[PDB]
């Protein structure tokens, strides 16, 4: 779902960077209870910062 | 959107104070304009020796009609009403109103009268208002002057000149007018006499148009009501070219179209509360 | 948006008629909408006698002495008021019972009007009147009038009968259609009501906009 | 919860009808928790929700 | 029916390009509203009227 | 039911100008289809009395006892024969009820009263109602005066039916408040069927005893001298396509006599050096008596003659006659003026089959000029070839609108001739086939020239409303 | 049994939450200060407040790819009974009276009835004739059938996803503008179709003219006397002329798809009226662009469908046939484990 | 969604993908489908038969093939000449008491009488029908109508006729032993399935 | 409620949202009355089918309410309903001249002659076109007139029908030309006759035995020129008695009441009435 | 009981023992034409088989 | 719906099924089961 979309030319490499460098790539957004699901399932890679 | 109305002649405080009596009725004028000089407003201008008063009723219809609010120094403050909001009246018709009927505006039938508006006059000029009368008596009236024209061409018997001094009176609740003749003197004024004309003639070409098309349309599919339709047409005659029908059917439609000030009578008030001595009422405006 | 007087005379939802007495002492009468109910001759029976029974007055008989003693003439003594706001009383210038009230669609257009229908029966002894009220999306007069004579062909087959068969008695009209204002097509609801503990039938209609029309008289 | 149901929102037939659907589905399915399962993440999700 | 010249003598800002399929199967395929794709080269940017 | 009333009313109106009586009836699926009832348009009449042929025209006598005498622009005297049996058509009041019911138990239902003098059952599937007039001259009605009556579609097509006056009164002329409340309670005597000339359609005829009619004491008398002469008018009005066919036959022999049979090649289709021709030649005399038997008013000549008739037939030869009299072309008209301009052909074809002794009648056939020769070659109404003229076991007759003649033996070898209408009278072949032209009623515009709408198609499947 | 056997088509909405992902800075908005608007009503006013966007956005391609997630309340019944065909063509009555009443007794519909003249249909935006019962339990409902040949071999044709009409009606695959191509494809049976390698799988379905395009078909529905409120879930699949205005190239078809081919249903009746102008809610249509439908656990003796429910995972999906009966395997493990899971 | 209802499976390709999973009672009712049974929301059985099939199977909008005859008037005569060779047939009137005596004198002509189109429908077996080397899927359009152009007035002409009865329907749409197991249902249906 | 939103499918370009934009003011019918439209039904060609009948779209642009077209900035074109009172202002592209006192009523376009039929705006399948506004006398004479070719056609040929209405097609009212294209004998034609035949009768049964005979009367008394004309219309098939005052009294309110409800067929209540009428014959100042 | 009625989806799944629906739920509120339609009438199905 | 068989061959392969078993709804010639939707006999028992 990430590779399959194409990056946008609007390039702004000032805003939305996290500290310690890493860039947003991309926002995914649904509701309550499929996130939860995302979380409750997929929780070693969230990094809460 | 007010209204305002001069007058050129020296105007005396005597007329001033006859005219302000009439503080609010309605007024009719012939084109709604803002500015408008007094010779157009009233009826006066209409009245003359030939045409009755059928035209002045056609007149009075397709002419916008407005209310009377207040008087100033040489400036009249006409101002017209708008469809739904309620206005207060007088009541210059002969008939004591109740509540909540629908008034309708006719001219006045006193042409040369006893009471000659109070003497407010100018040089050959004099203010005349229309008669505000609710509904069954102003259709009856309507019917009364419509076979009082009608019986006018064989009025030399005596039995029929007693039917028209029956039809000279009239009767509502304690209100008694003696409406004169549309005759004067063995001829008859021109627009009554075309609408009792108009009248005749659209009942004569049905007469003769029934007869032909009850069998031009029936080769459709028949009714009950057709079937009784030609029964009532064989009663009434058993009682006793594309050209020439062509002109039958225009000549039928176009004489009918000249009684729209007859077989219609639009409502143009509605009556809210009356006042004691039953002169004064509030009202809505309607049309 | 109310437009009041008052008017010489338990719902709010009734609509005053005035109509013309032959006594010529009140000159007219303040008769409310449901006393044509008793008169009326497309209604059920059992609420024609409900309401004679509760409703016996001196003025009722003199109503039933001055309505028939002019026969088809009915309409030039009928004459509304609008809506009463609380009832000495007060109205505006809705309560229906279930049988008189009727529609010729499925009731869905969302802005629908209200329209008086009453008819005149000739193929009995003399005259029985009908009174209708009807709810419907038609706004312009002549469709109206097109869908009323296919609606009520068989009164116009007795109009006619009445006309060959008694020539010396003149007929005037069919009846009337008359608007009244509008109500949208969901606060239109079957509902109940109980008066001096009787119960009567009632379809109410909430959400009334007030504007009259005029007494069409039609074939 | 699961659907938009403020307490003045006035209920249509199809709503009030799956409503219905997942009162005995949730009633038949969870009726009672600590008698079936003793799994972590279940009664974990179950009290989030 | 548009201003191709206006998009041929104009000074452009540079950007990196992603596409999603092909370029020209972005132009035979109707991706976008207005094409205008000419082959070699086409002199018709010089006429200024 | 309703249409009775409404015409038996309107001729107690009209009896003073015209002297007619009600002769209400009424139609079964023994007559007319169900997709021909159900688009029905309108009805006709217009009887025939026993010494006159009709009764729009004179009284005493006509002009319609001359020929044609096949004349090139007036096609059958002009078009005011057009006019004049327009004139003598009337049209009958009418109305269909396209669904299944029993005449006895409809009447019973409706406000009508049966009084039979026995309840038999006639189960028909549909109900059209009509009343036609026959027509009493004085007082005497005549019991050989037949009375026709047409049943017009809206394409144009026709069917005729007509009747004596015998077997309308066979039985009921030897057996002798409101007026609809008397008449819907009293109501109808007796029904009885009628037949046609030919004793192919049976309908049936309704009896109402509150029928003015029978208030007129109408005198009646059926001679057999009058019989006789209707007999010979009738026969006159069948023998006219007849006698045009047999014209044809002797035309054709009398053109073979003539040059021989050394006939010339008129049509395109190939030959071949190794085939006899007696074979062809005897299926010829062959075919052409099989054309003498199953001979029909349903045939070539006789729908070609029928567009002709009428008066846009006149107008088209009058113009085209002017068109083809018209001089060398000058250049001044081709310089400035508006210059000139036929495309293909609308023939009618006999097809006769010898092998199988099956001929097909009613064909139509566009015809064409091939451009590399002089020769005709045939085509079909949609665009593909006829092949016929390949088979040896059939014939093919050819009739132009121009009236001239092609037999065709296989081959493409044509006899050719023209008509002969000579020795025919003009009343028979006007009021036999006239083209009538449609009034206008429900579903069609005012002007002429349009786009027609779907029918009103009073329906028997959807509800009719 | 009769000389006929039915195939049914019914429709299946559902509520369904969809994830949605897109990249950085894609779309630019652009927003401005709000203007206030004053209306004068009777004692108070309201005081329109309005504001307004537009949205560049700036990939070349599609620059946000979503993806139905998770379904979790199923709007309609899933169920059987019939789509009311009594209702919908309301204006035809058998010829004979008897045998109408005699037919209206036996079924369901208790009288013939006059559908209104074209100016309610004009002022009223339908006639939605068939009443709400006083049950629901089990949602709004809709199935409606095809009547097909018996001898139709469910093997190649209703195990796997396909066309109810027999014929490949998908213009992705075919020339884009180009009607004589599109009409040779879905009609002409002088060469086989594109789906499988034969001519059709049901003649009463296929041929321009049969009676599912006398009985579906919206161009064809209007001669004979139709009702344009009632959701016919085969309409997506006869509609002939809404078929080949589809056939463009791929990616105005897919802007089709994904902005035009989302019909509405309205979300307040227990049968499936027609929306009109769907301001609330859409139901967007895979089940368009692709042209085919899916096949629905049925059997026909009641012992196999109890076999199914006894087994467990990996059983919805098997197709099993005994001597005369059958079982044709669902591609679509919805009836397996979305209830199950809840 | 879409299932079928009602299909009758070939028998000599006839198999039996379980045997020990389940077993039946060998009364026909049983070994010739008439009836399915679906799910509904709720995992839960439910029947679908003919029963409420009669809301949709018995409107008179299914008996009507005139829009049929319309369309098949509209798309007309069929292709190619070399099909132009089985498509002929007369309805004409002959005075049959004549005929009594004129049936040898039928064929005393040597010339081939051609098959008409349902006759051409016939000699197919139940699964070649739906290929393209079939010729008159052009002319099975309703299954309650046989259509055909035969040459009235030497014009080829669209004409529907009612299948008045089923066993008209051709034997590549219902053959056979469909026949036959529907005579085993409807014997039992009157419990003879021993005959006497 | 009172406004009236609506969109495209398209986009608007500046071209063709410079066509609109002089169109602020201008009548547009809607069908339905909601709130949020679609623009395939705004205008009339959702409506519009030839060979149908004009006189269908007479009596069914009747039926629609009518809104006014104002405020239009890109997909959001703001039809506004009228209130029943205030005063308007509106606009006509129908080619009539007007005057301070006459009033108006709605028609469907008919073709004018010089077979440029505007349509001012043009997208892949729908043209916009726009309802005609009238003054009143041309109103009921287009009302009478095809009234006039409906019941007189009826069983004729096509000849003399075409002879009579190539010339009766044309109304020359306030220096133009007009024509009356589609005036085909539908249902609604045939209840509208039916109702003219049943007053008509009426009308001359129920009628006095006085009033056949009034024309009579100014025959043998008067002459004028339109005497002369009844004569000629009547004469061909050519003391009072009974005096009865209350009788003819009623006889006159049922002869009222049947000349009204023949009179309905062609008299439309009215829409507009002007206040003043821009002198370059563009745009009214109306009350309604 | 009556000894024929079905079992197959009507015993084995949670029902109401009368036969009938008799929810409550999915009748519309304060319309008791309806809801003694529901539990008791027999010219329709319930909202349950 | 709780479980309820007919004949003791039905509850003795219920008795000898490991777990899950009672989940079912088997039939035989007019033999019947009626099987749970609560697993309440496993689930109480098992807790014992």
């Amino acid at each position: 779902l990430a590779e399959a979309a194409t990056d946008s030319i609007l390039d702004n490499p000032t805003t939305y960077t996290t500290s310690s460098g890493a860039k947003i790539s991309g926002v995914m957004v649904s509701t309550a209870n499929v996130m939860q699901i995302i979380m409750s399932l997929l929780s070693s890679h969230i990094t809460k910062e | 959107a007010n209204i305002f109305c001069t007058f050129d002649h020296k105007l005396s405080i005597a007329d001033v104070g006859k005219l302000t009596k009439l503080v609010a009725a309605v007024v009719p004028i012939p084109q709604r304009l803002h500015l408008i000089k007094h010779y157009q407003l009233g009826l006066h201008q209409f009245v003359d020796h030939t045409r009755g008063y059928v035209r002045l009723r056609g007149l009075l219809r397709n002419m916008t009609l407005t209310l009377m609010r207040r008087v100033e120094g040489n400036q009249i403050l006409l101002h017209v009403p708008t469809h739904g909001l309620l206005y207060t009246v007088l009541n210059t018709g002969p008939v004591t109103w109740e509540k909540g009927d629908a008034l309708c505006v006719l001219p006045p039938l006193f042409h040369g009268p006893l009471a000659r508006e109070n003497l407010l006059t100018l040089g050959q000029w004099e203010l005349v208002l229309p008669w505000i009368v609710p509904m069954p008596l102003a259709l009856e009236i309507n019917q009364r002057l419509l076979i009082m024209g009608l019986f006018s061409l064989d009025r030399s018997y005596e039995e029929v000149k007693a039917a028209v001094q029956q039809l000279q009176t009239i009767t509502f609740r304690d209100a008694t007018f003696t409406i004169p003749d549309p005759v004067i003197d063995q001829h008859l004024l021109i627009d009554m006499k075309t609408a009792c004309l108009s009248m005749s003639m659209v009942a004569n070409l049905a007469s003769e148009l029934t007869m032909t098309y009850v069998r031009k349309l029936a080769l459709e599919d028949s009714s009950m009501l057709l079937v009784k339709c030609q029964e009532l047409l064989m009663r009434l005659d058993r009682e006793r070219s594309p050209d020439d029908e062509i002109a039958r059917l225009s000549a039928l439609f176009v004489m009918l179209r000249q009684l729209d000030d007859l077989i219609r009578e639009q409502v143009v008030f509605t009556v809210c509360d009356v006042s004691p001595d039953n002169k004064s009422a509030t009202c809505i405006f309607k049309g | 948006q109310a437009l009041t007087a008052r008017f010489f005379v338990a719902q709010p939802g009734a609509l005053l008629i005035r109509m013309e007495t032959g006594c010529d002492s009140p000159r007219h009468l303040y008769i409310s909408l449901y006393l044509l109910g008793i008169r009326a001759s497309n209604v059920s029976a059992s609420t024609r006698c409900l309401l004679e029974s509760v409703y016996t007055a001196s003025a009722a008989r003199a109503a039933l002495q001055w309505l028939d003693l002019g026969p088809h003439l009915l309409h030039r003594r009928l004459e509304t008021l609008g809506c009463v706001k609380t009832v000495l009383l007060t109205c505006v210038m809705l309560m229906i019972p279930k049988d008189m009230y009727l529609t010729w669609e499925e009731t869905r257009g969302r802005l629908q009007y209200v329209y008086l229908i009453i008819v005149y029966d000739y193929d009995g002894p003399e005259t029985r009147p009908g009174i209708y009220v009807l709810t419907s999306s038609i706004a312009h007069w002549q469709t109206l009038v097109d869908v009323a004579r296919g609606k009520f062909a068989r009164e116009r087959c007795s109009f006619v009968n009445r006309r060959i068969t008694r020539p010396r008695q003149i007929p005037l009209c069919t009846g009337v259609i008359q608007k009244l204002g509008w109500c949208l097509a969901d606060d239109i609801h079957t509902s109940f009501l109980v008066h001096k503990e009787l119960k009567l039938s009632v379809v109410r209609l909430d959400n009334f906009s007030v504007e009259l029309g005029d007494f069409r008289e039609f074939v | 919860v699961e659907n938009a149901t403020l307490a003045r929102q006035a209920l249509n037939r199809i709503q009030r009808s799956n409503i219905l659907q997942s009162f005995k589905a949730k009633m038949l399915a969870t009726l009672f928790l600590l008698n079936r399962t003793r799994d972590r993440d279940y009664v974990l999700k179950f009290l989030t929700r | 029916m548009e201003n191709w010249s206006a998009l041929e003598l104009l000074p452009k800002v540079g950007i990196p390009t992603d596409f999603l399929t092909h370029v020209k199967t972005s132009a035979g395929e109707e991706m976008f509203e207005a094409l205008r794709i000419y082959y070699g080269d086409d002199p018709e940017r010089y006429n200024i009227h | 039911m309703e249409t009775h009333l409404y015409s038996d009313l309107a001729f107690e109106a009209r009896f003073a100008d015209d002297e007619q009586l009600p002769l209400h009836l009424v139609l079964d699926q023994e007559v007319l289809s169900n997709e021909e009832a159900e688009t029905l348009r309108y009805v006709y009449y217009r009887n025939v009395d026993s010494a006159g042929r009709s009764t729009g025209r004179a009284p005493g006598g006509d002009e319609d006892d001359a020929p044609a005498s096949d004349d090139a622009e007036d096609a059958v005297g002009g078009d005011r024969a057009f006019d004049r049996e327009r004139r003598t058509w009337q049209r009958a009041c009418f109305r269909v009820l396209p669904r299944p019911l029993e005449l006895l138990d409809y009447l019973r239902q409706s406000g009508l009263t049966v009084t039979l003098e026995k309840e038999q059952r006639v189960r028909m599937f549909y109900a059209v109602f009509t009343t036609l007039g026959l027509r009493c001259p004085d007082n005497r009605l005549s019991g050989a005066q037949t009375l026709h009556l047409r049943l017009v579609w809206p394409d144009g097509s026709y069917r005729d039916w007509e009747f004596l006056a015998r077997d309308l009164l066979r039985e009921e002329m030897e057996a002798n408040v409101a007026r609809t409340d008397e008449w819907k309670g009293a109501g109808v005597s007796r029904l009885r069927e009628v037949w046609d000339v030919q004793h192919r359609v049976r309908l049936r005829v309704l009896w109402y005893v509150n029928s003015f009619w029978r208030s007129r004491e109408l005198s009646y008398d059926d001679h057999e001298v009058e019989l006789y002469r209707a007999l010979d008018a009738y026969r006159a009005r069948i023998a006219v396509e007849y006698v045009l066919i047999r014209a044809v036959r002797d035309e054709i022999y009398a053109v073979l006599r003539r040059d021989g049979g050394a006939l010339p090649q008129r049509f395109a289709c190939h030959v071949s050096r190794n085939m006899s021709w007696r074979v062809v030649w005897e299926l010829c005399r062959h075919a052409l008596a099989l054309w003498m038997d199953w001979a029909d008013v349903r045939s070539c000549i006789i729908k070609a003659l029928t567009p002709r008739l009428s008066r846009g037939a006149a107008a088209a030869a009058q113009r085209a006659r002017r068109q083809r009299e018209r001089s060398a072309p000058k250049p001044q008209e081709l310089l400035f003026g508006p210059r000139n301009e036929p495309a293909e052909q609308t023939w009618y074809a006999d097809v006769v089959r010898c092998v199988r002794a099956q001929v097909d009648l009613g064909v139509e056939v566009r015809a064409a000029r091939c451009p590399r020769t002089g020769l005709w070659i045939v085509r079909d109404r949609r665009g593909r070839l006829r092949r016929w003229l390949s088979q040896p076991e059939v014939c093919v007759l050819y009739v132009t609108p121009d009236l001239d003649f092609y037999w065709v033996l296989p081959g493409g070898f044509a006899v050719s001739s023209r008509v002969t209408l000579h020795g025919l009278a003009q009343r028979a072949l006007r009021d036999r086939f006239q083209n009538f032209e449609a009034v206008l009623a429900r579903g069609m515009h005012v002007e002429a020239g349009r786009q027609e709408p779907e029918t009103p198609r009073v329906s028997g499947r959807r509800l009719p409303f | 049994h009769p000389g006929f056997a039915l195939t049914a088509v019914r429709t299946d909405t559902f509520e369904v939450d969809m994830l949605l992902y897109s990249g950085k800075s894609c779309t630019s908005v652009i927003i401005n200060n709000p203007i206030v608007t004053k209306e004068e009503r009777d004692i108070s006013t309201t005081y329109h407040v309005t504001q307004n966007i537009n949205t560049v956005d700036m990939g070349l391609g599609y620059t946000s790819n979503t993806c139905v997630a998770y379904v979790n309340r199923v709007r309609t019944d899933m169920g059987v009974r019939v789509q009311d065909l009594f209702r919908v063509f309301p204006m035809n009555v058998y010829r004979h009276d008897e045998v109408d009443r005699w037919i209206r007794h036996a079924a369901g519909v208790e009288r013939p009835q006059l559908l209104d003249t074209e100016t309610i249909s004009m002022l009223t935006f339908g006639s939605m004739s068939e009443r709400n019962a006083a049950a629901t339990v089990h949602g709004q409902k809709a199935a409606c059938e095809l009547i097909l040949t018996p001898v139709t071999m469910d093997v190649n044709y209703f195990k796997i996803p396909n066309n109810p009409r027999g014929r490949a009606s998908c213009m992705l695959a075919v020339d884009p503008y180009d009607t004589e191509a599109a009409t040779k494809a879905i009609y002409d049976h002088r060469e086989a179709d594109a789906q499988t390698f034969a001519a059709t799988h049901n003649p009463w379905a296929s041929q321009a003219g049969c009676l599912s395009d006398v009985l579906y078909n919206t161009r064809h529905r209007e001669r004979l006397g139709y009702n344009s409120k009632f959701y016919s879930p085969c309409a997506q699949y006869f509609n002939t002329e809404e078929i080949i205005a589809a056939n463009k190239t791929l990616f105005k078809t897919i802007d089709e798809y994904l902005l035009r081919a989302k019909d509405c249903i309205r979300g307040d009746t227990d049968t499936q009226y027609v929306c009109v102008e769907g301001t609330e809610q859409l139901i967007e249509n895979p089940c368009r662009l692709t042209q085919e439908a899916l096949p629905i656990l049925s059997t026909t003796t009641l012992a196999l469908m109890e076999t199914k429910l006894k087994g467990g995972a990996g059983a919805f999906a098997t197709s099993e046939t005994h001597f005369g009966n059958y079982v044709v395997g669902e591609i679509i493990p919805l009836q397996q484990s979305m209830l199950f899971n809840s | 969604f879409f299932f079928p209802v009602g299909l009758y499976l070939p028998e000599d390709r006839g198999y039996t993908t379980v045997e020990s999973k389940v077993k039946l009672n060998d009364t026909v009712r049983n070994a010739l489908p008439t009836t399915a049974y679906l799910l509904n929301r709720d995992r839960a059985v439910q029947k679908i038969d003919f029963v409420d099939a009669l809301k949709t199977l018995c409107h008179p909008v299914l008996h009507e093939p005139a829009p049929c005859l319309q369309t098949f008037t509209e798309r007309g005569p069929p292709s190619e000449p070399a099909m132009q060779r089985l498509l002929e047939c007369r309805f004409q009137q002959e005075p049959m008491g004549g005929a009594a005596r004129r049936i040898p004198h039928f064929y005393r002509v040597r010339r081939e009488v051609p098959r008409t189109v349902n006759e051409m429908k016939q000699d197919f077996v139940v699964t070649d029908f739906y290929k393209v080397g079939n010729i008159t899927l052009y002319t099975e359009l309703h299954p309650f109508f046989d259509f055909t152009h035969c040459q009235e007035n030497s014009e080829t002409v669209a004409l529907c006729t009612p299948r008045i009865v089923i066993g008209n329907l051709p034997d590549g749409l219902a053959p056979g032993p469909f026949h036959e197991l529907r005579t085993w249902e409807i014997m039992e249906h009157m419990r003879l399935r021993p005959p006497p």
